[PDB]
């Protein structure tokens, strides 16, 4: 089954240059007739479609983008990476990387990576400090855990490792005024099993490198 | 880019259409259209490629049409879970894709609900470090405006106010968060806190006290 | 759906012939004025730009079979290939000096382009030099 | 004050092949290593690395005789100004092989750019090429 | 007499490409051994040197600014230019070309232009409306010219075509909430001569191509 | 880049040092230091050029001094037009050329002066224009620090006043412009307006009446 993987830092300062790769599962960039693409979202606009990468090796870019935009690969690694060079905040986007499963006779892509986001800025990276929401003591309880002062977004909330999914209700975050993001993630399980079941929330701050498990508890 | 319309809506059980404008460099060349479907905080789905055709898995309620350089998206017997952003993408010659700015469908017809409310004190921990914050959790709420309100026992609280915008659930019911920043001096000072909640003229409330 | 196979053939004839390129180390394009698009569309005058560039690239091939001596095996499949696909658009349907003339000037070009690298670099050179016995 | 008139010779016979090559259409560098800047400065090493990089580029203008063979008459003279460059510095003081190698080198990755570019194109235009066909 | 000068257009809106042109006066620019330089100063900073191109035509480049930078010429016109790509507000700055007078023993710099303001921007340009500032009606009186709602900077205020320079006094402009800009010119006269003499505030705002002439009278 | 002081001053007739601190790929190179000076509006000048050679016109109190990596420039028997901006610059390897942020040279030591006043009134033709603007103009003051009040009749103006930051002029001395924008019916309702102008204590002032 085929698997596209983003990775990058979450951070990047203007006039510096923008460095992302995707790493390919599930089969080999270099088999035909493959296409390997990059595609952006800045927040709440629409996709852009920046460049491609052949089974063959040749690059093909977007005219607004040709300037400064590089696509290589390593075949080693059955990865293909994207450069942006001299980054402005109209470069704070999410970035997809996608395959064309035919790029001789059409441009349409099928597979899709998971999008990793990028934030151009000259301010600091900040780490998120994670504190319980202690549940309350018909018959649920809802209990959570409190990410604060984190800088880039995103933050990712799991609970106990990604088995806890059903009636978990993660919220967007708040933009402070100092430019710092908070965020909560909230589930809801029955009271009874307060006492016989335990509840870890799973925060994971790519920008900072930033893993924190906290058990939740009455 | 390819010309898309802002929004389109419907109620479930009818038909909507999503148009796609193109030029010549693009639709005109090999007819090389893609629709892309696209939930909050997930990548975009492939529903249809070449124009017409449906991807494994896409229902045939999905249709592809083109006429001249404009494709259509056509979604027969809408449903709620349809709800979604969809971006028609082209070949341009040479080598090159484009995508339209894309087009949010909007399910309308849902009831009225007022928002659920959950307001949490300060946790043990954070009071040790110095700090407090009530965190005030609404949700499950539509038409999507709410205005929030904290007291400070009776009195309105007039600093270290945080609130979001409401964004739309996966139910597409609308939700919202709310922080208060307090000193730990503050947060015993006081009865107790609470955080007010109105919505189409009725106000849902919770309390929490130290 | 049989031309498909043709010419897939003959790109996987090309992506060896760079392949074994590569481990070592106005050319015909596509318009809408060809008709070849589906606005415009031309199906006589779009074939016969087919068939024409197609006979521009076989003769391309000729003056690269010096380049792939040591894999005279693909370098003749690629032209063969190439000759049964123009066949075969021709049956569907009702200067040579110039592309040598151009091919020439192409390697003169590169051969300045070295020329030049060397020069500049020379001067580059010679200037440091000035730069420095001026302090000695 | 000497070194100065010589050098500016060879550059201006440098400028006038290069002018004589625009018309029709790893190489020595200065280190601080050398020691010819004023930190870490040693005349004798930077004098060796002088007359090194000169002696390098005194057989890239004799591999480069063919190029000029329009304008023999200057391509003479700034080999003579370098060899007399030289001969002065050398006096001021106490291969090729590989280098040929290099300019063997140099002029297949320019030859195999030409082979990828007329094989890349050979590839686009088929590309579009079925595409037009897919649609007949 | 060498005379360098800077033409090119006073706006360019953000992820443009910014083109300017030195014209040289006095002196072929393909004369040994010449270099001519383009060395920008964003307001209130330091200047920055950002390329050369020699008399044989070669091009050396900042590091900095290798990425986005060219810089050409036109030998028919004695002209070389500069083209910036992609830029941005940290663009914003006076952009002076200068003359090396030996390339070959020395990177230094004797003669100047007179250096021409780019703004970065993706406002529109506004033309100058300019008023008379009476005289009032030992010995002397103060008349001048008030020049209202342009934009971008600068605006050439002169009198009498530049006959009238003693006593003149142009002030910097005024930054206004709306962004747009205003200054006024002063020239100091003798009370006697405002019924002998006529004064002409000659109103020049490049960026709109706006030419005003003001007799101000009492 | 050059590491280089932000300010240096002095008094007239004093020796004032301005530092280049460079690295070994720059000045440690061929020690091509070039100096050069700056006035407010015009392009910089050259002064010096291979540390030490003065250019044509260059008076001897300029002088160029180097030592390991830094270069200094000294000017002797400073002068009150000698208030300018000093660039040093120098080759880099290989055929760049790099410039210090820049030193700011102050000559102190000048008496305190009070603030000239100017103050016009909304031209006819601007009125005709349905607009009318008070251009009141600072000039010729030290230190550089006004503050601008605007006066209807008595009662202070509470909107549409613009105000500069003091620049300093020519002569040293400093300038700034304020301006009120008013409507002509503002205008002619108040029997005048005044520009009042604060300056280490004591006021300035000018009137104009419709």
């Amino acid at each position: 089954e085929v698997q596209l993987q983003e990775s990058g830092p979450g951070l990047v300062k203007p006039s510096q240059t923008l460095s992302l790769t995707c790493t390919v599962s599930g089969g080999s960039i270099t088999t035909r007739y493959y296409a390997w693409s990059w595609i952006r979202q800045p927040p709440g606009k629409g996709l852009e479609w920046m460049g491609v990468i052949d089974y063959d090796g040749d690059t093909y870019y977007s005219p607004s983008l040709k300037s400064r935009t590089s696509i290589s690969w390593d075949t080693s690694k059955n990865q293909f990476s994207l450069q942006l060079s001299s980054v402005t905040p109209e470069d704070t986007a999410v970035y997809y990387c996608a395959r064309d499963p035919d790029v001789v006779t059409g441009f349409h892509y099928d597979y899709w990576g998971q999008g990793t986001q990028v934030t151009v800025s000259s301010a600091s990276t900040k780490g998120p400090s994670v504190f319980p929401l202690a549940p309350s003591s018909g018959g649920t309880a809802a209990l959570g855990c409190l990410v604060k002062d984190y800088f880039p977004e995103p933050v990712t909330v799991s609970w106990n490792s990604g088995a806890l999914t059903s009636g978990v209700h993660t919220f967007p975050a708040v933009l402070q005024s100092s430019g710092l993001y908070s965020l909560s993630s909230v589930v809801t399980v029955p009271s009874s099993s307060l006492g016989t079941q335990t509840y870890i929330c799973n925060v994971n701050h790519k920008p900072s490198n930033t893993k924190v498990d906290k058990k939740v508890e009455p | 880019v390819l010309t898309q319309p802002p929004l389109v809506s419907g109620t479930p059980g009818q038909t909507v259409t999503i148009s796609c404008a193109g030029a010549n460099n693009d639709i005109g060349t090999y007819a090389y259209v893609s629709w892309y479907q696209q939930l909050p905080g997930t990548a975009p789905k492939l529903l249809i490629y070449k124009v017409t055709t449906r991807a494994s898995g896409i229902p045939s309620r999905f249709s592809g049409s083109k006429s001249g350089n404009t494709a259509s998206l056509t979604i027969s017997g809408l449903q709620s879970e349809d709800e979604a952003d969809y971006y028609c993408a082209s070949y341009r010659n040479f080598n090159n894709a484009v995508f339209g700015r894309g087009t949010h469908l909007t399910v309308l017809g849902q009831p009225k609900a007022a928002p659920s409310v959950t307001l949490f004190p300060p946790s043990s921990e954070e009071l040790q470090a110095n700090k407090a914050t009530l965190v005030c959790l609404i949700s499950d709420f539509y038409p999507g405006a709410v205005t929030v309100a904290w007291k400070a026992d009776s009195s309105p609280v007039k600093a270290g106010v945080e609130t979001t915008t409401p964004s739309k659930q996966s139910n597409n019911k609308y939700a919202a968060s709310s922080y208060l920043s307090l000193t730990p001096e503050q947060w015993k000072s006081h009865r107790s806190y609470s955080c007010q909640v109105t919505h189409e003229g009725s106000t849902v409330e919770k309390t929490v006290a130290p | 759906e049989r031309i498909d196979k043709q010419i897939r053939y003959i790109l996987d004839g090309i992506s060896a012939l760079r392949k074994e390129t590569c481990n070592k180390s106005n050319l015909p394009k596509m318009a809408e004025k060809d008709g070849c698009f589906q606005s415009g569309f031309n199906e006589e005058t779009c074939l016969v730009k087919i068939i024409t560039g197609l006979l521009e690239f076989e003769v391309y091939l000729e003056y690269l079979q010096n380049r792939f001596e040591s894999s005279e095996e693909q370098a003749r499949a690629v032209q063969m290939s190439t000759k049964v696909l123009i066949q075969f658009l021709q049956k569907k349907a009702k200067t040579n000096a110039s592309l040598l003339t151009k091919l020439q000037a192409q390697n003169q070009w590169l051969q300045d382009m070295t020329t030049h690298l060397i020069l500049r670099s020379f001067k580059e050179f010679l200037q440091s030099s000035l730069r420095a016995l001026r302090q000695m």
